[PDB]
């Protein structure tokens, strides 16, 4: 057998979870618990769109407790554990697919866009208590599409541990899509550019370029089928810390048409001739303004991988 | 073979008769300045422990596992198999376990706690050569 | 194996508030008021 | 034995030693014209992993998963 391996279990499934819970079950659940460890009652409508604080021994009321007949180890010890050994798919099975509390059924790990609003919320006073103090800086859990990855609020250096203080609604807690607080961790591959007569970013005309991928690092980020593909051109002043174009002035979907060693190429022409010019005409409308190509799966899926944003002839 | 002498492997097809007790198998007689050897192997098995009949080569019966109130229920998972054997006075004395799922056996009996003890619910292979 | 052995395993009200409106008068027909409007 | 010449299979009992390294037999020479064939075949086995010695032909000790 080889490392894809994987099986079903008795730890992290169903059939051993049973109909209890070592918490108290009452009538002003749960806003009653909420109020207590210091969500404002003006924001009381958080109180099922974020978990209690994973730290505390009350986020773990919802399970059957640990001595009676049947139950799981599950304690906030146990959660620190797996989190800091990086056992984050123990933490989502055992865990996250079992919480079911708080009368919300749609918990999930926090999306990047979803810590972004933790921030905000936590600065503004409107969580729990320990999770205001939390969100305000530090390295956090995240996940997008099945993938996970630490996004960094304010600088924090790397070698902080991974916090994950609190799970969310996925639907319930609404996301900030603005790159402010949360600082995530873009991917941008080696490429060559072959210009001379070739690669061109000029005013005056269509922006035409011709790259050179690797294969063995495309099949470290889900890039195997080297035709399940797509591009992206992007025009705006990119990200001051990540460097991607979030929100640009000009953006613009091309597909692409090449075929060479170890490596593989692909070209790019964007559809500047025949049409409204203005990719030029808002690319060299402001000194300031970058061009940045994007890769992701036919579909748009996939990890994004990022080129350079260049200035005028790729510089 | 290699510098050592040895017998045609010959093969048998065995079941543990049912009561958990060893399976008693003849070893062969080897010839002058030759010892005995003896092994088994897995054919077919399940998590019936005693709940089953394996005798027959062309079919097999299984009957489930025992639970806690002696009812037959389903077969239980499985977590390992053990064949031993031991070679006493021209005899092979062979002992069998079969690991399965614990918290399902009764405390007591052929079948208890995580074990099913010689049981008939597996078929095994025994092959015996001499060798110096 | 010695009897040692031992293995993981698979084994080892709720008609709040709605009830309550309907037994105080409330018809089912407006029943979405149950949880707008308090008991009296 | 129909139509192909064989020679009688002979047999050794075989455990892995610790490290989880592959375990290496080597193969019986065969006589001119015939090449080695090999099949591995359970005998006994748990869930323990490294947790534990099947080298007794007769017992077999097991910790446990780890």
């Amino acid at each position: 057998f080889n490392d894809n391996y994987s099986s079903t279990s008795t730890v992290y499934a169903t059939s051993n979870e049973a109909t209890d819970s070592r918490g108290s079950e009452h009538l002003r659940y749960p806003y009653l618990e909420c109020i207590k460890i210091g969500m404002s009652r003006d924001y009381l409508e958080n109180c099922v769109k974020v978990s209690f604080p994973t730290s505390q021994d009350m986020f773990y009321d919802a399970y059957p407790s640990t001595e009676s007949d049947g139950a799981k180890t599950r304690t906030k010890e146990d959660f620190s554990a797996r989190l800091l050994a990086g056992d984050y798919d123990s933490l989502q099975k055992l865990y996250i697919d079992f919480y079911l509390a708080q009368t919300t059924f749609d918990w999930e790990i926090p999306t990047r866009d979803q810590i972004e609003t933790l921030v905000n919320y936590a600065n503004e006073g409107k969580l729990s208590t320990a999770l205001n103090q939390e969100y305000i800086t530090g390295r956090f859990l995240t996940k997008e599409n099945g993938r996970y990855d630490i996004v960094n609020v304010g600088g924090v250096p790397d070698n902080t541990p991974v916090k994950l203080p609190a799970i969310v609604s996925k639907r319930g807690l609404m996301g900030t899509t603005s790159v402010v607080n949360a600082i995530p961790n873009e991917i941008y591959p080696h490429i060559k550019v072959y210009e001379g007569t070739l690669s061109r970013l000029k005013p005056g005309g269509a922006m035409i370029a011709v790259l050179e991928y690797d294969v063995n690092e495309l099949s470290k980020h889900g890039y195997t089928n080297l035709w399940d593909v797509q591009f992206k051109v992007l025009v705006g002043v990119p990200h001051a810390e990540t460097g991607v174009i979030y929100d640009p002035v000009y953006e613009e979907t091309v597909k692409p048409y090449q075929p060479l060693t170890g490596k593989k190429l692909y070209n790019v022409s964007t559809n500047d001739m025949h049409n409204g010019y203005k990719w030029s005409n808002t690319m060299f409308s402001n000194s300031n303004y970058k061009t940045q190509i994007l890769l992701t799966k036919g579909d748009g899926s996939g990890v994004k991988l990022y080129s350079k944003a260049y200035s005028e002839n790729f510089k | 073979s290699d510098g050592k002498t040895k017998t045609p492997v010959v093969s048998t097809y065995e079941t543990f008769q049912d009561g958990g007790r060893a399976k008693t198998i003849n070893a062969i007689e080897c010839p002058t300045g030759l010892n005995n050897r003896f092994a088994a192997v897995v054919s077919s098995f399940s998590t019936a422990g005693q709940n089953a009949n394996f005798s027959s080569e062309s079919a097999k019966d299984s009957q489930g596992t025992t639970q806690k109130d002696g009812s037959k229920g389903p077969h239980a998972l499985l977590s390992g198999i053990s064949l031993n054997w031991t070679l006493t006075n021209k005899v092979w004395d062979v002992t069998a376990s079969i690991g399965i799922e614990s918290g399902i056996l009764p405390t007591s009996g052929i079948d208890s706690g995580s074990l099913l003890r010689n049981p008939k619910s597996l078929s095994f292979i025994a092959f015996q050569w001499c060798e110096n």
